[PDB]
Formats: C-alpha cells, structure tokens, sequence
C-alpha cells in the first residue's frame, strides 16, 4: 500500500496547474479520497474529499469554485484541477484514504506530499499548548479542546489524532477518540467527554517526537488544530 | 471385525459414566432459570430503553 | 324541440353504479398495490406496466364521484377546478388504454421471441418509456384543459369544434388498441398452437376472455358515441331516435367505466403467481 | 369526454 | 457373533442404568412454577436483498452484525441496527448451506455440497474481503462449521465425520468417527472442551475436543435429526427432528428429560436456539412460521408467523435482546 | 439525524444492493441443468458433447449459456440435498437401453429412480428430459436376447422400433402429474449430434411456459 503524488513546482499567480496521485497496493475503487496541505511552517489544512462511487463531492470554503477534484478508477489515479491559484495557496498537499462502514478507520493512510511554490458555523479546535519539554521516560498528556460537542446520538465521539514525525507524513495514532490504530504501539491512549478531550503516552522513546494533530469528523469542512511540538 | 471395534466404546465407556439421579439433575435447570432470569430480555421483556431496535 | 325523460333513470343509475364502481375499483386496486408492493420488485417491465395501469385505475376511481354531483345539483365548483378535474379524467383514461397496449405488447415479445426477453433491460430504458407513456398521455389530454369551460350546461366544451375532435380522438385511439391486441393475442395463439402445450385451454380461454371484455366494454360506447356526433351535428332530425339513443349512451358509458374495476381482475389475479401472493398476504 | 351531463331537453 | 450378543447385555445394561437414575420427571418438578405468559414479538427490521433462498445465519459477538448464506451464492454483513449492507462476499460455489462468524470477528466461513470450507479476512490492508484457506478432505456435503478461536475450527459434514482443523497449516487435528449417518447440526459448548453432533440415525453424541472419543451416546427420536442447540449452562442440550418433536437431553443423568410436541404439528424441525435464560426455546417449522417453547413445562407460549416459505435459520443474541429468523422468502427478520 | 460516516456507510449499503442487483439480473440469464442419471447409464456419453463434489460444465448454444450439474459424486442420502436444485429449467436423465438383460436388473433400478424423482415434491412443475443412450448395442442385442426375459407382460416381435418404443412407453408412464410436467424422450445419435438442439428446444419451451406463467396469461 503506497500513494506517490506526481506535479507541483513554480506557477505564476493566476495560472492554473493539476495534481495527479498513483495509488497502488490496494482496493481503490472502494476507497474514498480527501485532500489535504500544509503551509509552510503551519498546520494541517482540509482541501477536497471526493467519495467511492463519485456520487459526493465537498470543498472548502477557501478553495471552493476554483478546485476541482475527479478520480479515474481503471487507471487508479486521483486528479486535482487547479485554477486562478492565489498566494495563499502555496503547501505541500498530501493524499489520505478514508473508508467508512461500521468499524472502519478512516484517515488510516497518507501519501508523501508534493511541494508546490507559488510567486508573490464551522468547528475551531483549539491546542493552546504548542510545545512540551520532554524527558524520554515520562508520561505525556496532550490536550485538544473543541466548541461543538461531538458527541452524536449513535454514541460515537468523532475524533481523530495524528502523528507527523519530522520530515515525514502525518499517521494515524488513534479514531472516535478510544480506538488505536493499526501497528501503534498499546502506550498510545485515548480518553475525554463532550467537548475537552486528552491523549496519553505511557513510556515516551526516541520516536515520538514530532506534532500532534486533532481533527473532527461531525460535520464538514474538517477542522484541524494548530499542533503541539514534542520537541526532547 | 468392525464390531470388534463399537464394543468396546460401549464397555470401556457407556457402561461406566457416573450418573446422577434426574431431580439433582432437573433441579440445577429450574435453577440456572430463575437466578439469569431477570436478565434475559425476552422472557422479561426490556423497556423501550434499550430496544437498541426501537 | 326533445325532453330527456331519461333524465329521472340517469339520475338514479349514475348515482349506484358509479358508487358502486367506485368501492370495488378502490379495494381491487388497493389490494393490488399491496400484493405488488410488498412481494414482487420493481425491476420487471411487467411489474412496472402492472403498477402503473393500476395507479391510473385509482386514479379514475378517486374523481368518479365527483361527476356524480351535476346530475344532481349541478356543477358549483369552479371554473379552474373544472379544468383541473376533466383533465386528470382524459389523463387516466389515456393512460389505461395505452398501459393496457404496451403490456400486450410486451406480452406478444416475451412469448414469440423468448431469448430476447431473457435478457433483462437496463434500468435507465424502463423509467424512459414510462415517462414516454405518461407524457403521450399528458399531450393528449393537455388540450381539454385550455379549450373547455364552465358554461350553463354545467362543465361542457366551449366549442363544438373540440367536441369533433376529442371524440374522434377517441375512436382513433380505440381503433389502434384494438388492432395491436387483436394481432398480438392472435400471434401468441398460433405460436402456442404450432407446438403442443398441456394445459393450453386455460390460456386459449384467458385470452378469448380478456378480448371479448375489451370489445365489449369500449366498443358499443364509442359507437354511441359516433352516432351522437352524427346527431350533435344535426345531420338526422329524428327527435324519437333521441330518447332510445341516451338509453343507449347511459348504458355503454356505465360499461366503458366499469374497466377500472374490471382490469386488476384479468389482468392481475387471474394469474397464478399474484393470486398465491395474495393468498400468502391474507394470513 | 363522458364526463359532460346529459341535456334535459334539446333542439 | 459372540461380541454381538455381549454388545446387546451391555445395551441392556445401560438401559438398566439410565431407569434407575430416574426418579421422577422435569414435569413432575416444575409443576407449581409460574407459567411463562403469552409471548408477543414483533417484526423491527426486515433485512432484504437476497435474491435466493436462506439457508444459515450467524450473529456475531457484539450482538450487532450477522452474516447470512443465501444460494446465489453470497455472504452478506448487515448492521442490524441500521439495516446496512457492510460487506459482500462472492463465492465460488452457490452451493452454500452453512455460515459462521468468529468470536473476534476477524474471519467468517461457509461451505456446503463442494465438500471445502472457506475461511473469510475481513480485516485486511486493502479494502477487500480475502479467502485465506480452503480446507479441504471431506468425502461428504458441509453441514455445520463453528469456530474454537481464531485458528480453530470443527466441521460436521455428511459423511458420518466430524473434523477439527487447524488454519494455518490446513490439515486435520482430530477426527471423530462412530455415526451411522449424515451428521446435520452441531453445537460448542460455553466452554469449548466439549461439544454435541445430531446425525441422520436419530442420534445425538457428546465429543471431547481435546481428547477425540466419544464421550456420551443419546437415543429417542424416531427420524432425522436436523438442529442442536447447548443450553446456556452447559449440561444440556436440545434437538430438532423431521417428526415434529423437540427433546431436552441431560449430559450428567445421560437420559432425556421433556418431549416438546403437539398435536397441529406435523412438519420438520429445521432450527432449535435458546435464550439467554434458558426459559425459551424457539424452534422453526416447515409450516412457515416458528413457535416459542417454554423450555420447564413444555407448554408453547407463542407463535412467529411473518415468513412466507419454511425458516431455514434461527438465531439470538448473546445478550438475548433480538431474536432473528431467516427462511426460504429471502427476507431475514429481526424480531424483539 | 446522521452523521457524515452514517451517510457514507448508507451509500456503500445502497452501491452493495446495486451490485446485487446487477450480479442477480446477470445470473438469471444462465439456464439451471441437473443431470441425475443412473449408474452406468452413459453419463460420459451426455457430457462427452458441449459444443469432488458438484461438477458444473458450462457451454453455449445459440447464444444461451447453459450449467450443467453433475451430483453423482455425493454418496450421502439425496433427500438431505434434493431441495437445493429446485428451480431448475429442466432434470436431464440418462437410461441405459443396452442394460435390459445385464442384472437386481439395473432397468428396474433405473424405473425406481426416475419413479423417486418424477413424483419428488419439489420437482412438480419442472420438466424432465429423458435420454435413451447406447442403442447401437441394443440393435444387435434384442435379436439375440429377447426383451420377454425382462417384461413378461410384452406381446411384441424382436424388432428395434417395437422394444425401443415399448421402452419409452413404460418409462413415460411412470409419470404421476400429467398437468403441469412433460417428459421429453429422445434417442441419443451420436453422428447426428441433436441431444444439444433437443435440450435447447426443451429448455425454449419451458422458457416459454414459465414466461406464460409470469405474465399472468397462465
């Protein structure tokens, strides 16, 4: 399972350019597909989600009438047609899978990235604590608050957390706030009630160092957080 | 010979099984019935809160 | 000038027959949707054409007992009410006899040609060409609502003109349904003629039956029908041929509305599969 | 087009 | 001849045993208990999309997904709660009469008349369901199939055996010999060291897993056996057969208890499950529908009569909330 | 009232139904074939033309793909299974013509058997076609050997036709509900290589027969 992202570079503002993603290694056509970026030096960012079936298609607010987004099943391939790109458009995007039927672990995979340089009512999530001194051995409690309650009827408190280790991709760690996912180590813990959430490590080693990422799922527009540094 | 074979199970086996008398063995039923009865939700049918199929 | 002393009759025959036909059409086509709906599935041309013929039949039943009310005390309703109704009429009208052509049609397909039947159509085709049958009849009957009025003589055609042409739509109309049933069943006949059947006189007397309702139903009405706008026209001038003439009219009008209670019968439990569905629904 | 009512009288 | 005749003085030894440890009757005991009330259930989901006949179904262990096998040749995973379609699996062959679901809930199996038993991963890297093992060595039709853990299965087919594999290498563990026909149902213990096999000779037999014997031999229908369920407990189970007649064995007394028959009934017995309490004993019919029995005095206490064709499969929660019928009209019903 | 998972496991339910629909619609085309026939009644002979448990064999004809079933593999009881194969276009069953005087005599078992399944509950309305194989051997064998060995109750001479015909009758006869049922007996010929025509012709007329029932005009 792997997801190589091709195109990008240096565009003119007000030019237009396409992104196109490789997916091999599994089950496309089952797969939904979203789009996100990261500015340089900020946080994560949602784009486009385009569903299995191309029968549901949102877009962001910010990128909305521009954006375009498309899939090509027989040749597993994922498009994103940009047009009149503005200076604020400038991230390196990245590819996520998503799958949802009952159990499933959406946001579980995430491509590489590809760079991209241009020239010169919705949920805020709020991790107030951008940076922790950290001791290997400690046990570290990471914070996320949210303004809507995200607890809905069926019972299912829909968030989400990642790991971006440096110069990598962001990873899914834990989702609907209790479930691990899959190959994370049992020292990653997940708890919270209504609208206060917290994430616990056991045992911290050498390898957990990066930026912790909270996301809700309720409702779109996704919203991520602002991060939290694990700098040792 | 393949008789040779089923006689002994009924011997070495059937024959010698302790057995206990049908009212212990009743009883223990009755029993088992009426201590997870409570707890059983069509027998002591649940209120709408739960029906988790309402 | 003519009196219609079968004013007194009509009145009292309109006012049973209709309700009447109105209750047995209502609890025919309602137990029909429920067999239809909650066993079989909307995927087979048949089922379509079966469902669709039998919510044009309810819907003629449910604005038959308004006609009741002029031979009564006249129609008060309103000009655009008027409208509206006598073109839900033609609409349901025009619907069932096209609904019935096309079901014979596709009968005569099946059974001639087995193989092409065999392979089920695409969804997409089955929605066109009942919005292809619903929009035939729409245009067909989109004409009564612009071109007839509220006038003395209660809800009647502004000109006599349009009275011309609808009726000769009709006859028209019957004369094409007939020919294609008649060549249809004729050809489902032969075939099963050609090759021994067992059980073939159930199916012999099934289509006889179902042919001679047909005629019998919307032959004698139109052909009433054809003399009265000889008469209209004033071509005769016999004022006794009148009386025995609305007689007639009244009678052949009653039979050519007594098919939307009569059509579910042969057309739907007649058969073996819709009668055991019904037969499991009753427990 | 047999929804119209019958004439009580005519010419 | 000699060990033929010594055969039938044991039998008759063994007879002499069993009326000697009967000193009265489960009627005689549950006389002055209060009579179970009429039991109303009705029809909450109706889960459709078969386009064949429902042969078997299985819950899972969170009481909320069950996989049902129909002869189109498709293994369905519903949310009962929701009614929603998770999964569906294609198999090679249409010829399916049994299904089960794991207690983690990482694999599901089916089989029938191809004589192989598949193994389902339903949790995989990619997004699709996987075959991960076909066992195969029956000489006979597939009959039941249920799980021991995530590496173990036990198979009741119709060639007089019984089997106990292990996936990951294939073969077979233990098998079980000592039937005189087509074994039809089979059911585990609570404790999965023991388990009961019903076969076509109109007897029932209690195996031990881990040894490979037959422990215990059960007599007294008249015709086929086609279900077996354990009681909750454990040291009892229930049985089905084509005479309409359900019987209550004892596995300490080694005799049986109650016969639930009446009089209107003349039809097979196709499915035979508990409660949770063990107070009702739902079986299903040939006649169509299904009636709940009241497993202390043998009285019915209601009647299940939504399906239209014979209920093939019946099955109930682990915590006993729903109680799920499917038959032969591709419809399953969750009843409550 | 949902949340947006709840939404896309909705459409994933709804795109599993289509799929459904559309492999159920695909399959329905195909044309169900048991063939039940006796042992040692030239089943290799009926499967040796198309142009361990269940065999299928699948070949087209005239743009129709039929399956065929061999179950002879199961040793275990028939009735257990019996039940899975209702619904099938047609029974085709094999006699052998040459196994009169080879013996219990397998023409009689060959009578129990298609007795079993002609009046078998849930083969009421599905037709039965018979095929009367390896009557190459049976030409020269009725001159040597008389069929009165066999029926005693037969007032006819040693001639091919009159035995081969006697033969049908009796194996027609056996039939119990004449209403709703046919049996379509026909002469394996080799060279002529018509056994496919005349199931295709079988299969067609009961095609024809289940549309007829369908429509409602049965």
């Amino acid at each position: 399972v792997q997801l190589v992202e091709s195109g990008g570079g240096l565009v003119q503002p007000g030019g237009s350019r396409k992104l196109s993603c490789s997916a091999s290694g599994f089950a496309f056509s089952s797969f939904g597909m979203h789009w996100v970026r990261q500015a340089p030096e900020k946080g994560l960012e949602w784009v486009a989600y385009i569903s299995s079936g191309s029968g549901t298609i949102y877009y962001a607010d910010t990128v909305k009438g521009r954006f375009t987004i498309s899939r090509d099943d027989p040749k597993n391939t994922l498009f994103l047609q940009m047009t009149s790109l503005r200076s604020e458009d400038t991230a390196m995007y990245y590819c996520v899978r998503s799958i949802y039927y009952y159990g499933s672990s959406p946001f579980d995979f995430w491509g590489q990235g590809t760079t991209l340089t241009v020239s010169a009512a919705d949920i805020v999530m709020t991790q107030a604590t951008s940076s922790v001194p950290v001791t290997p051995g400690e046990s570290v409690s990471i914070s996320c608050r949210s303004s809507k309650s995200l607890l809905h009827s069926n019972g299912n408190t829909y968030l989400y957390w990642f790991l971006q280790r440096p110069g990598q991709s962001p990873q899914l760690l834990i989702y609907r706030m209790s479930n691990l996912a899959s190959g994370v180590p049992d020292r990653f813990s997940g708890s919270g009630s209504g609208t206060a959430f917290t994430l616990t490590i056991s045992r911290l080693e050498a390898e957990d160092v990066g930026v912790y990422y909270c996301m809700q799922h309720l409702e779109y527009p996704l919203t991520f957080g602002a991060g939290t540094k694990l700098e040792l | 010979i393949a008789q040779a074979r089923k006689l002994v199970q009924q011997l070495k086996m059937e024959a010698n099984i302790d057995r206990i008398k049908v009212s212990k063995a009743a009883a223990d039923l009755m029993a088992y019935c009426e201590a997870h009865a409570k707890e059983d939700p069509l027998l002591t049918p649940v209120p709408a809160s739960q029906n988790p199929f309402r | 000038p003519c009196e219609n002393q079968a004013w007194v009759f009509a009145t009292l025959a309109t006012t049973v027959l209709y309700c009447l036909v109105f209750l047995l059409s209502l609890v025919g086509n309602s137990l029909v949707l429920w067999v239809l709906v909650k066993y079989e599935s909307l995927e087979s041309l048949t089922n379509i054409f079966i469902l669709n013929l039998c919510l044009s039949d309810l819907v003629f039943a449910c604005l038959l007992p308004v006609w009741i009310s002029p031979y009564h005390w006249g129609w008060v309703l309103g000009d655009f009410l008027c409208k509206l109704l006598n073109m839900i009429f033609s609409i349901s009208l025009y619907s069932s006899i096209f609904f019935l052509t096309i079901m014979t049609i596709h009968r005569y397909l099946s059974v001639v040609s087995p193989l092409s039947t065999l392979r089920v159509p695409t969804l997409r085709c089955r929605v066109l060409v009942t919005m292809a049958v619903w929009v035939a009849s729409i245009l067909s009957s989109i004409l009564d609502t612009i071109f007839h009025k509220v006038l003395s003589s209660g809800c009647d055609y502004s000109e006599l003109t349009w009275y011309l042409t609808s009726v000769y739509q009709h006859n028209l109309f019957f004369l094409l349904s007939l020919g294609i049933i008649l060549f249809c069943y004729v050809e489902i006949l032969r075939t099963l003629f050609r090759s021994r059947s067992k059980r073939r006189h159930r199916t012999v007397k099934l289509i006889f039956a179902i042919v001679v309702a047909y005629f019998l139903s919307w032959g004698p009405y139109n052909f009433t029908l054809f003399l009265q706008t000889l008469f209209r026209t004033q071509i005769i001038r016999s004022c006794e041929a009148k009386q025995q003439l609305e007689y007639a009219l009244l009678i052949c009008r009653n039979l050519a509305f007594s098919h939307c209670c009569f059509n579910p019968v042969l057309y739907v439990f007649v058969g073996v599969k819709f009668r055991t569905h019904l037969k499991h629904v009753l427990r | 087009v047999g929804s119209e009512v019958s004439d009580k009288r005519t010419c | 001849d000699q060990l033929r005749q010594e055969a039938e003085q044991l039998k008759n030894q063994i007879r002499d045993a069993r009326k000697a440890c009967a000193d009265a009757t489960l009627s005689q005991i549950t006389n002055n208990i209060d009579p179970v009330g009429r039991i109303q259930m009705r029809t909450r989901r109706t889960l459709r999309g078969h386009l064949a006949k429902i042969y078997a179904m299985h819950w899972g262990t969170d009481s909320r997904l069950l996989v049902s096998a129909s002869q189109d040749g498709k293994l369905i995973i519903w949310d009962s709660y929701t009614t929603n379609k998770v999964h569906a699996i294609p198999l090679r062959s249409s010829w399916v009469m049994t299904c089960a679901y794991a207690p983690s809930g990482n694999y599901v199996a089916c089989g029938g008349l191809d004589n192989i038993c598949s193994i389902y991963n339903l949790k995989t890297r990619e997004g699709n369901v996987r075959v991960s093992r076909e066992l195969a060595g029956h000489t006979g039709y597939l009959s039941c199939c249920r799980f021991l853990d995530d590496n173990q299965i036990v198979t009741s087919s119709g060639d007089t055996t019984c089997a106990l594999w292990d996936i990951e290498t294939g073969q077979q563990t233990t098998t079980f010999t000592g039937h005189t026909g087509d074994v039809m149902s089979l059911s585990l213990a609570p404790d999965t060291r023991l388990f009961v096999s019903g076969a076509c000779d109109a007897s029932a037999k209690l195996w031990d897993v881990r040894e490979g014997m037959c422990r215990q031999t059960f007599t007294g229908h008249e015709s086929d056996i086609n279900a077996i369920c354990f009681f909750p407990n454990g040291n009892a189970f229930a049985t089905g057969s084509d005479d309409a007649t359900c019987r209550l064995f004892d596995l300490r007394a080694d005799q049986e208890l109650m016969t639930y028959s009446h009089d209107n009934i003349i039809c097979g017995i196709t499915s035979v499950s508990f409660s949770k309490s063990g107070r009702l004993l739902l079986a299903g019919y040939d006649d169509f529908n299904c009636n709940v029995w009241d497993a202390l005095k043998a009285d019915r206490a209601g009647v299940l009569a939504g399906h239209d064709n014979r209920v093939s499969c019946l099955g109930v929660t682990d915590d006993g909330m729903a109680v799920a019928t499917g038959s032969w009209d591709s419809f399953l019903k969750i009843w409550n | 009232t949902l949340s947006a998972e709840d939404k896309a496991a909705v459409e994933r339910s709804k795109m599993i139904d289509r799929n459904l629909r559309e492999d159920g619609e695909k399959a329905a085309r195909e044309v169900k074939l048991l063939l039940l026939g006796a042992g040692e009644s030239g089943k290799n002979t009926i499967v040796k033309q198309m142009k361990t448990g269940i065999v299928e064999t699948h070949f087209t004809f005239k743009d129709l793909h039929f399956k065929m079933f061999d179950v002879g593999a199961q040793r275990s009881e028939r009735k257990k299974w019996i039940h899975c194969f209702e619904g099938v276009t047609a029974i085709i069953f094999c006699v052998a013509l040459s196994d009169y005087d080879l013996v219990m005599n397998r023409m009689h078992a060959s009578m129990k058997l298609f007795d079993s399944i002609c009046n078998n509950k849930w083969f009421t309305d599905t037709s039965i076609i018979l095929f009367l194989n390896k009557k190459d051997l049976f030409e020269e064998k009725i001159k040597k050997s008389p069929l009165t060995i066999c029926y005693p109750e037969y007032a006819g001479s040693n001639t091919y036709e009159e035995a081969a015909a006697y033969i049908q009758c009796q194996f027609e006869d056996l039939n119990k509900r004449k209403d709703t049922k046919e049996i379509y007996t026909h002469f394996t010929c080799s060279t002529d290589t018509k056994n496919v025509q005349f199931v295709f012709d079988a299969v067609t007329d009961v095609i024809i027969k289940n549309n007829l029932k369908d429509c409602g005009l049965f």
